[PDB]
RNA sequence: GUAGGGGAGCGUUCAGUCCGCGGAGAAGCCAUACCGGAAGGAGUGGUGGAGCCGACUGAAGUGCGGAUGCCGGCAUGAGUAACGAUAAAAGAAGUGAGAAUCUUCUUCGCCGUAAGGACAAGGGUUCCUGGGGAAGGGUCGUCCGCCCAGGGAAAGUCGG
RNA sequence: GCGAGAGCUAACUUCCGUAGCCGAGAGGGAAACAACCCAGACCAUCAGCUAAGGUCCCUAAAUGAUCGCUCAGUGGUUAA
RNA sequence: AAAGGUGAAAAGAACCCCGGGAGGGGAGUGAAAGAGAACCUGAAACCGUGGACUUACAAGCAGUCAUGGCACCUUAUGCG
């Protein structure tokens, strides 16, 4: 029992591994009213608009 | 009095390390593995001075054989041909004639097959 | 695998006390804020309970009363809201995505009538 | 200029569109994950993306972004509608260290790392 | 050419003497394609901000990659395992720079010879009020048994 | 390797005699390979000759010459 | 046990900008803030940003030799 790594992993390796941790930036749209930005199919967090006006102020 | 290391070890170290640029990974950044890599490098340097002298001869010979055979002659027969007619050329030079100057190499060929007759 | 419903990392009793509490709450106050999922999972339980209350007879009250243990809310859903929904073939609710919370990263949401 | 000292009197170094959050109690690789989205991007964008990125780090980084903005506008009279994140990076603060118990007698050391976030705003014309 | 013997030297501190530099900038640090047969040594430039090179002579705590060596810092494993009983949570409301975690309301769930209450031993201000939020809290905290301040403990009859 | 014992005229065996090598020996050859074959490296060279071993292509060098042999891939691992 | 060092002198940064703060950018002081109180120098491991040339048919103690390509020109137009 008790596996353990045989050898330090190179800085190079370690970083090759990390080639996939890129965050994915939001696709962001600009609210058709109050004008800041929002997520598709969410309520625009600036005004509160989702066609008329749902969340409060 | 006491005498610390002060300054010497780091100078040695940087010496090795600075010999070692362009070495892959730790081989160029860690002292010990640098110094080590370098021992093996020693072997390779000395050896290959002799050995490159071995290698270039080879190359010349290849080219010579080629030219020889363009005009219907083997190399070996071409070289006894040259020694017979007491033409005394470097094979470095023979190669360069063979590669660079067609007609001239041709002339040496005819001279040599004459020396063979 | 056509199975249906959500485990919601809970035991059968919990799962039930959930849908009942959140039903009682949505009916107590027209709209509530909750995990997007718990919403998804709440919509059809409450919508149905509405359709039950839409019967008006005493049976349908006692029925609703098993799932909804607060008198005042029962009375509300029997006498006030079911009669309003009178003409709508279901779809008594809807869901809105508000979005990500700070503590635990979770898309909240809004569910209402 | 004739003397180093002469220059040190005459010039004084400026840090044009630059702010730095020092000793942010976070981990660099984390904070970077956020930052790499911000970088190269036109300040407005950055301001938004930071509001919809759902990492913690997103917030300290928002704050430095604004500090660099208020340093390029105020202390440097630059042009908002032309600002972009010319550069941004994270380096390691002095990392907090604490003992934590483990099974049987063994103990361990958690590294609560810290962070230096740095943003550098700068105007962008194409010509 | 291994153990080993022999020979000529390189570099380090301190010491004596000689030379002599140094705010128009020393030692140290950094880069470098030059020099010497090697230890090594100079040239220029960047750093630095107050001491120091060369020569001869003397004395050593005098030269490191190893010792599962010692002290220290930082890597790998890795954004991995884990977040400490499977008694369980939901909504509203409030607060707040910021709330899944704090406060209130309504419910839900779990203990109930206990997971309730009262002493002793031990601990030592942890109690109450008002404030705070770096770290401590395995998340978060506006909260706390944490931090700051001020209050609080009363015996002829209980115990000595 | 040669000379013997021990051993099964076994052992990358054991114990002696003797020569050489490795040990403390780099260089070419034997695919690879302390030991075998050639050969003892003061340094520099993009110069010439040779040793063992080689000259179809990988791979430097005659797909050489002449008289034969084997046709079995013998070549490229054993015997009555 | 570990622990040391602003500056000649505290003149220890009024005031303005982003931030709850932390932190920072200005200004002002200073010879120097390339000395700001996590304050002399500030090496190496180790973590990053940017640029040069590069790498997605490849078997590798990572070197060494030879050549070609690109790039560069402060002991540098060659021995690079
Ligand atoms: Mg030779
Ligand atoms: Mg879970
Ligand atoms: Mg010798
Ligand atoms: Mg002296
Ligand atoms: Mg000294
Ligand atoms: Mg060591
Ligand atoms: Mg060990
Ligand atoms: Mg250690
Ligand atoms: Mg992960
Ligand atoms: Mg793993
Ligand atoms: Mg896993
Ligand atoms: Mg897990
Ligand atoms: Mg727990
Ligand atoms: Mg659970
Ligand atoms: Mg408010
Ligand atoms: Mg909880
Ligand atoms: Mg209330
Ligand atoms: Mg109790
Ligand atoms: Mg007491
Ligand atoms: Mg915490
Ligand atoms: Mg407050
Ligand atoms: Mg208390
Ligand atoms: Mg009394
Ligand atoms: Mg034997
Ligand atoms: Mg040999
Ligand atoms: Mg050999
Ligand atoms: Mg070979
Ligand atoms: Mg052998
Ligand atoms: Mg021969
Ligand atoms: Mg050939
Ligand atoms: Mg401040
Ligand atoms: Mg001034
Ligand atoms: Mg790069
Ligand atoms: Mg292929
Ligand atoms: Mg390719």
């Amino acid at each position: 029992k008790h596996p353990v790594p045989k050898k330090k992993t190179s800085k190079s390796k370690r970083d090759m591994r990390r080639s996939h941790h890129a965050l994915t930036a939001p696709n962001l749209t600009e609210c058709p009213q109050c004008h800041g930005k929002k997520l598709s199919h969410h309520i625009c967090p600036n005004c509160g608009y989702y066609d008329g006006r749902q969340v409060l102020a | 009095p006491r005498a610390k290391t002060g300054i010497v070890r780091r100078r040695r170290h940087k010496k090795v390390l600075k010999r070692a640029k362009g070495f892959w990974g730790s081989r160029s950044k860690q002292y010990r593995n640098a110094f080590q890599t370098l021992l093996n490098a020693a072997t390779y340097e000395y050896r290959d001075r002799r050995n490159k002298k071995r290698d270039f001869r080879r190359l010349w010979i290849q080219r010579i054989n080629a030219g020889a055979r363009l005009h219907g002659m083997n190399y070996s027969t071409f070289i006894n041909g040259l020694k017979r007619a007491n033409i005394d050329l470097n094979r470095k030079v023979l190669a360069d004639i063979a590669a660079r100057e067609p007609e001239a190499f041709k002339a040496l060929v005819d001279a040599s097959r004459n020396a063979r007759q | 695998h056509g199975k249906a419903g959500r485990k919601l990392n809970r035991n059968s009793s919990a799962r039930v006390a959930l849908a009942r509490a959140q039903a009682t709450a949505l009916l107590r106050e027209g709209r509530i804020q909750t995990t997007l999922t718990k919403a998804k999972e709440l919509r059809p339980f409450v919508e149905q309970l509405i359709t039950t209350a839409k019967g008006g007879d005493l049976h349908s009250r006692r029925l609703v009363a098993q799932d909804i243990h607060d008198k005042d809310v029962v009375r509300k859903v029997m006498d006030e809201v079911a009669p309003k929904y009178a003409e709508r073939p279901g779809g008594y609710t809807r869901i809105l995505r508000v979005g990500t919370r700070r503590g635990d990263g979770v898309t909240m949401a809004l569910i209402e009538l | 200029f004739r003397n180093k000292k002469q220059r040190k009197q005459q010039v004084k170094l400026r840090k044009p569109g630059f702010a730095v959050a020092k000793y942010v109690r976070m981990s660099p690789r984390k904070v970077r994950l956020v930052v790499d989205v911000i970088r190269g991007k036109s300040v407005q964008d950055a301001e938004d993306l930071l509001r919809f990125i759902p990492r913690s780090a997103s917030e300290p980084v928002a704050k430095v972004l604004n500090s660099a903005k208020a340093n390029a506008l105020h202390n440097d009279e630059m042009l908002e509608d032309r600002l972009f994140v010319k550069e941004a990076y994270v380096d390691a603060g002095p990392t907090l260290k604490r003992l934590i118990p483990r099974a049987r007698g063994s103990a361990n050391i958690i590294k609560k790392r810290t962070s230096h976030i740095t943003i550098i705003v700068a105007e962008k014309g194409n010509k």
